[PDB]
């Protein structure tokens, strides 16, 4: 009936955002420039070997004081390691197995987790009776948590399935803004360095970046033709690197809302699972699914260097909240530091 | 109603309502957006400890 | 009311095995420690030198199980079973 | 009258001693935890070195249990204790 | 090989991945195996033997 | 009146573990495992490597205890410890 | 109602361990010992012998939530931390 | 008031050790076997070789709290504390 | 060296024979030395970790624990039935001792 | 209960319709039946590597 005309202009709107994308677009200015001193070859040493995990490592966050990081594991347990010492300054297990995510408060003092559960739990860390305590288990999701992030120690933003990114008040226990939207499930979550903008992907090979002050998408991207894996702001926070199911990576720019570089080479035939840019942004730190990894040149799109370690596949990279060194969450049970 | 499909209207209507915004996006030269990243990494290629090792007194991975 | 047991195995050095005994997480019973002969640094102080199998007890009945569907979680059970 | 117990072990390897550890439930409870050392070399390579003692409870003791093997299944007992 | 059992197998089966096997034991193990790694994906005990 | 449990050592090889542990008597319940050496050298060869302890509640207690005594069992006994 | 557990671990000498287990203060229940070696040579020469692992029982449930550290607690919880 | 646990530890050579597991008293609970050496060998052909932690149960209210301390009770106390 | 606390120890105090000195840790261990022979006479748990308090009494026969339970724990060392016990348990500050 | 021969009749008579039924099935020459089978495995034989080596390489339980 009606119907045919809510979607013609849906897609002549759509039409219209390529036309305006396609009219605006540029040379690239960062390969035409390629004139930069290329990095040679950048040999980082595997340092640490986080060898506390048993399981496959399906998450791993630094912490603000670039000491702590918390890392999860399929089995259901959380290890906050002290990347100096190779020490565990505290080993949470979980009520629930395969947790997808860890994520670490701005502060240290709490520490949120979750997955096919459907519940994010969050671990206060600090407490004057000493051992770890589970503060509240927020619930209200109906598919499985895969990205977690804290803005503060108060709210958090979860993405998860039901294609939901609600945000929740810890102390209330309930979601006050659900984020809506996405058709395939969310799976990523990326928090800008200015946490008030938020990029989330899904499953329909689609990021939406929205802001937390109201409920509304702010933008929508898709240059990816397969599930996105994990995102990862710029720096600068007004760009972001994300990664997919396909063998290629791709940096997106909000500024233009288009593509803005694309990173990818014939021998690499896995896709991505991570992403993390360094502290001057000129490192593209990806996560694969081979066994090792690799770091492209963020701005030149060519081969920085390799990880040449882990047995299996990586699951997750963090950069520090200083980029001193880096770790590779991966499935042989071995978190590495990088540096 | 299930006879207009369950006023699928609604979500037709909230998801192009989305595209009005993506329309209000306004959109900047990708040729400066190029510029940006790469004098911030040209401003931050000395201080990277991921391009240029610091030393093993400054890193605490080798302390 | 029947009731399950979820069992997890940590691990420490003995460097932070009183540590992680002692500030054991709330409702986390302790089951039994295990002590492993480290080929690597000669056994003690090595990552790998004591597993610690804890547990708690769940009222499932006052609570339930969880059995939500979802395509993309199965995927990810696919690949991380095997 | 107090209930019945039924025990088994599982042998388990370093790796897939967490899993199948945390992947265990319907009154399975963990009992206890032992090293036997490897099957293989010993001081290199030592692989599935675990034997995880597990034991459940029959929950409709008053009904109990009763013996009456099958007629056909006598001989197959006889052939497999020996 | 396949050494995870301690007592007699009586039965066994293929999965349609071709990669998972289900062996059943006397004692009431079944072993659910990854034969690609010889890495036992379960070990479920049964109440039965 | 508290309930007294009779305990038992059965005294195992390597191999055998499986069956003894599967084919555990009715009532009686799993206490420990505990390993020794053998004489050829500690932890390793086929003699014998294991210690099960097992234990039985006995519910009959408020049923009586006691028992008449003969002099011919007292000085079987009393040979028994010697 | 669940109940809440508190567990620590006792470091013993083989000499001194009879003592302790004997002299275990009220409500402290004894979970598990569970012996170590040296570095260099075990069964001869051990500075530490034993952990102790015992639990209590902490019989308040509804202890409440009413509690306010100190202002500067929070810094040495913090160094202890490290 | 919660019941009260006393625990002893009880050498034992392999030739003794069934004999008083079996021979364990009314109300004492086995508890762990841990196994040992004394300077030469460790577990079988040694003349210390197992250590048997055991419990008991007070279930009755009084446990001899208190008399009336005499005056040599407590300096014999004193001699045999150090 | 009077080694066998695992944890972090926050406190010491030597009793009034110059034989026996008290050693509170974080993972709530009082171990009671004897000083000569290296040997703990006592090796009292804690109901509650962080504690960075102890004091042995001028007689020998009392300890004092005390940290961020905001709970002054004393222990009896010298009783009939031999094993350590808490003779009273002071509580009322509002802060750590 | 005797007389009745405990329903052994029955028995008797679900015995018969097993056989008839087994009767008006239809029967193809084994001839046939062996043209197929040959045919089949014929057709099957280049693959399968339980027949024929195959490299070490795409054998999935070596490499």
């Amino acid at each position: 009936s009606e119907l045919d005309q809510l979607r013609q202009e849906a897609e002549q709107l759509k039409n219209q955002i390529r036309d305006a994308r396609k009219a605006c677009a540029d040379a690239t200015l960062s390969q035409i420039t390629n004139n930069i001193d290329p990095v040679g070859r950048i040999q980082m040493r595997t340092r640490r070997t986080l060898r506390g995990h048993l399981a496959k490592i399906y998450a791993m966050h630094w912490g603000t004081d670039s000491r702590l990081l918390v890392s999860a594991s399929q089995d259901g347990k959380l290890i906050i390691w002290d990347s100096y010492t190779t020490n565990k300054v505290h080993a949470i297990p979980l009520r629930s197995s395969w947790v997808m995510t860890c994520a670490y408060a701005p502060s240290g003092n709490y520490v949120a987790c979750g997955g096919l559960d459907n519940i994010c739990s969050i671990y206060n860390l600090k407490t004057r009776e000493g051992n770890v305590r589970v503060s509240r288990e927020l619930a209200g999701h109906t598919g499985y948590l895969s990205c977690c992030r804290f803005l503060d120690d108060n709210q958090i933003v979860t993405s998860s399935g039901d294609t939901t990114c609600a945000l929740w008040d810890i102390e209330t226990g309930q979601q006050t803004t659900t984020f809506t939207g996405h058709t395939g499930d969310v799976m990523s979550l990326s928090l800008a360095p200015d946490t008030r903008l938020f990029v989330s992907g899904a499953c329909d090979a689609s990021a939406k970046l929205w802001d937390v002050r109201e409920g509304m998408c702010r933008q929508t991207f898709t240059g990816h033709e397969s599930d996105i894996n994990a995102i990862c702001f710029f720096p600068n926070g007004n760009a972001f690197a994300t990664g997919s199911d396909d063998a290629t990576c791709r940096l997106f720019d909000l500024r233009a809302d288009q593509e803005l570089m694309t990173y990818s080479h014939d021998n690499i035939i896995c896709g991505i699972t991570s992403v993390s840019f360094s502290k001057s942004g000129r490192l593209l730190l990806a996560g694969y699914d081979d066994f090792n990894c690799n770091v492209w040149d963020a701005l030149k799109a060519d081969r920085a260097g390799v990880l040449a370690g882990h047995d299996n596949r990586v699951s997750c990279l963090g950069v520090t909240d200083d980029g001193m060194a880096v770790a590779t969450g991966s499935w042989d049970s071995f978190l590495k530091i990088w540096n | 109603m299930a006879s207009n499909n369950t006023a699928s209207i609604a979500q037709a209507r909230k998801l192009v309502e989305q595209l009005k915004m993506e329309a209000n996006i306004d959109r900047i030269k990708v040729s400066k957006a190029a510029a940006d990243l790469m004098a911030y990494c040209e401003a931050h290629a000395k201080e990277d400890p991921l391009l240029t090792p610091v030393p093993a007194s400054e890193n605490p991975f080798r302390e | 009311v029947p009731v399950k047991h979820v069992y997890r195995v940590l691990q420490c050095q003995e460097e932070e095995l009183t540590q992680m005994v002692s500030t054991m997480s709330d409702g986390w019973k302790f089951e039994q420690l295990v002590s492993i002969g480290s080929s690597y640094n000669y056994g003690n102080e090595d990552q790998a030198e004591f597993l610690c199998v804890v547990s708690k007890e769940l009222h499932n009945t006052p609570y339930g199980t969880a059995s939500e569907p979802s395509e993309k979680a199965k995927i990810l059970q696919e690949r991380g079973s095997r």
